DNA sequence: CTCTGAATCTCTTCCCGCGCGCCGTAGGAC
DNA sequence: GTCCTATCGATCTTCGGAAGAGATTCAGAG
């Protein structure tokens, strides 16, 4: 999900790009 | 009851549900409101992907645990590739992207 | 002049349903009314649907719908049904007056204990109207040799 | 129905025997009606060979090839026999000819 | 397969073959006494894939070692049974049909393409009303709809200056017809043309709907359906219960009559069954 | 003569689990 | 008995939902 956890994953990949 | 590994329906791959019949508790979208509710994704993804549907996924989950890893592979919800046949089977073309 | 209607019927109870209306024609006595009633049949033309030779009364449109087995005629409008046509009945009248087993083709029996098991054509009885099909018996899949008949292309 | 007819043709007594009485047995306990085993005439073909590679006409060896026949058959046939025949397997080298009608 | 975004539109029927990997023909399935699949059925071995795990259905191999190969006793491919549960077929359909969602939306999205009212379209459709295209030089507008005996007075009025169409065809030989972009510009100036808010905003949404069509490799025809695809056998399976039967399945129930009714069709087709009659089978066949 | 009002049409919707327990193609032709 | 085809192709499928929303018609309305 894009929240929690899965939202630190998603902006980590988003800030690696 | 309580059930560890059994009995898998045959149209989606998730396990069957009642107590004469070796299933499963239903994780039902309460539940899965409140999972959001904290931050819990891993255990969301674990609970509907490696517990319940993805069928490739779930061996690799048993040797792991078996094997001490501790580890998940989601993969794909099996029963949501069957929603598509279902639309797919209509005049309907929707199909998954690359970017 | 009695003209041809079309009407729906019971698949299945097609036949029972020409005779039920042939008895209301004359209990009715509308026999004025009726000339023919038409079910061709091959060794059906017409899977389902009943010609009629009749004329248009209000009393005939309640009569045949008033015959088992019949919701009514096939036509523009339920208030009047339409004719067939001209050349329609006589092409209709036209017709109701007027393959080969190749080897290696993969085939299914028609009857008999083998019936519909995964043949393949084995050799030619052409001239005896027969034939022979391998079949997978107990290990030893038999030459095995069955009717014309027995075919499933 | 028409009767089913096999016919078993072997180079064996005991072996030809224990196939048709597989046959026979199995169609008995499927329900079905068989008139058989009957052992038809059984072929014995003879061959004589000169032993010596050179002269000696008068040494020779006669040898055979006896074929038995028997004949099995099932009257009345039904699906489920018919079934149970089809996944009963025989012993190999023992042929089966199945006439239908 | 690894992807980031879903995308849905409407099916061509070239698509939909690409889909396919057979078209179903006979409307059975399996045996009332053999459990075995019967070939170009609901349950075609070859059309779908095989039932048992790694063997064909007709036993010419039992093996990885003939993986991926094509057999000739039965016609079955050998793989992963698994596959059989993702493989679909089509069934082409002998006359064109409409998609009923399309029909009966909360508006009607083609009658709001064509501009002609909903209960009109399904007079259309049902055969219960002629409607004349390309209309040439008659005192018949583009669409305008008329009844049998209408249309038995065009039969004689004119000759064959005028097309007037029945049921399915009618609306595809229209949509065929349709100059969408053309249209738009045309609809987009007339609207300036006139302040009537009540119909301004309806002619908005179908410009809106216009435009969407434009922009979208979509084409009108899609919404009648041509090709039917059938759903792989696996997501609907004819599972046995307590004794020798199975368990009644209602999407097959509802393919078997499909294919009948479709099967009637083009064996009338083929023997020139009357108009009256064939008509009937068309509307039958558009109702299952 | 339609326009821009209402009024009268059809369609969609209605908590979560959990257990029992039955009950589950049909009539017609060779 | 088996196995078949077809499915109110001569009835009336229920009246003890509410509402809420559009969509579709009409109606004085100028
Ligand atoms: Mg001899
Ligand atoms: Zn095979």
């Amino acid at each position: 999900i894009p929240a929690g956890t899965g939202y630190a994953y998603h902006q980590d990949r988003m800030r690696r790009r | 009851h309580a059930r560890s590994t059994g009995s898998y329906s045959l149209v989606t791959q998730q396990p069957l549900g009642g107590k004469a019949q070796f299933g499963g508790q239903r994780f039902g979208e309460m539940e899965v409101w409140a999972l959001e509710a904290y931050g819990a994704a891993y255990t969301l993804q674990e609970m509907l992907t490696v517990k319940s549907d993805d069928v490739n996924g779930r061996t690799k989950m048993y040797k792991n645990i078996v094997d001490g890893n501790h580890q998940m592979e989601p993969g794909m919800p099996e029963s949501f590739n069957v929603l598509l046949k279902e639309i797919r089977s209509l005049g309907i073309n929707i199909e998954l992207e690359d970017e | 002049k009695k003209r041809w209607y079309v009407v729906q019927a019971f698949s299945g109870f097609e036949g029972r349903v020409a005779t039920s209306l042939r008895e209301h024609i004359k209990l009715h006595n509308m026999e004025d009314l009726f000339g023919e009633v038409m079910v061709p049949t091959e060794e059906k033309f017409f899977p389902g649907y009943v010609l009629v030779q009749m004329v248009m009364n209000d009393a005939s449109w309640h009569l045949v719908r008033s015959v088992p087995r019949v919701m009514g005629f096939i036509g523009g409008t339920s208030d009047r049904p339409a004719p067939i046509s001209d050349k329609e009945v006589d092409a209709i009248m036209n017709r109701l007056q007027q393959t080969l087993f190749e080897p290696g083709e993969m085939v299914r029996v028609n009857d008999g204990p083998f019936a519909d098991f995964n043949g393949v054509v084995e050799e030619v009885d052409y001239e005896k109207s027969r034939l022979k099909v391998s079949v997978s018996i107990f290990g030893r899949a038999t030459p095995v040799e069955l009717d014309f008949s027995q075919v499933e292309k | 129905n028409q009767r089913i007819r096999i016919r078993l043709k072997a180079f064996d007594h005991r072996l030809i025997d224990q196939a048709t009485a597989e046959i026979v047995e199995t169609a008995k306990r499927t329900g079905a009606q068989v008139r058989g085993p009957i052992p038809l005439p059984t072929r014995k073909e003879r061959f004589t060979v000169l032993i010596s590679p050179h002269v000696n006409k008068d040494a020779r060896d006669q040898y055979e090839i006896r074929t038995h026949l028997r004949l099995v058959d099932i009257v009345e046939p039904t699906e489920k026999t018919v079934d149970a025949l089809m996944r009963l397997d025989l012993a190999a080298g023992v042929d089966v000819q199945i006439s239908l009608g | 397969e690894e992807f980031d975004a879903i995308k849905i539109a409407l099916a061509s029927p070239d698509m939909i073959r690409s889909w396919s990997f057979g078209e179903v023909k006979k409307p059975e399935t399996i045996n009332y006494r053999t459990f075995k699949p019967e070939r170009d059925g609901l349950f075609c071995a070859r059309i779908f894939g095989p039932v048992k795990d790694y063997e064909c259905l007709c036993g010419k191999y039992k093996r990885l070692k003939h993986r991926g190969v094509i057999c000739e006793k039965c016609g079955v491919e050998v793989t992963q049974t698994k596959v059989r549960r993702e493989r679909m077929g089509h069934i082409e359909l002998a006359s064109p049909t409409a998609h009923i969602w399309f029909l009966k939306s909360l508006p009607s999205r083609i009658g709001l393409l064509l501009d002609m009212p909903l209960r009109d379209i399904e007079r259309v459709l049902y055969f219960e009303s002629y409607v004349v295209i390309e209309g040439g030089m008659t005192n018949l507008e583009r669409q305008q709809i008329l009844t049998e005996e209408q249309y038995l007075d065009a039969l004689e009025e004119f000759g064959d200056e005028f097309d007037a169409k029945m049921g399915a065809e009618a609306i595809q030989a229209l949509l065929k017809s349709m100059d969408l972009e053309q249209e738009c510009e045309q609809l987009r100036e007339e609207l300036n043309e006139t302040n009537s808010e009540t119909k301004r905003k309806k002619l908005t949404k179908r410009i809106k709907l216009l435009e969407a069509f434009v922009q979208s490799g979509n084409k009108p025809e899609w919404m009648i359906l041509t090709v039917l695809p059938v759903l792989p056998p696996d997501l609907r399976p004819l599972v046995p219960l307590d004794g020798g039967r199975f368990a009644t399945s209602d999407l097959n129930d509802l393919y078997r009559r499909v294919i009948n009714r479709n099967n009637r069709l083009k064996r009338l087709l083929d023997l020139a069954a009357p108009d009256i009659i064939v008509r009937n089978e068309k509307r039958m066949l558009q109702e299952a």
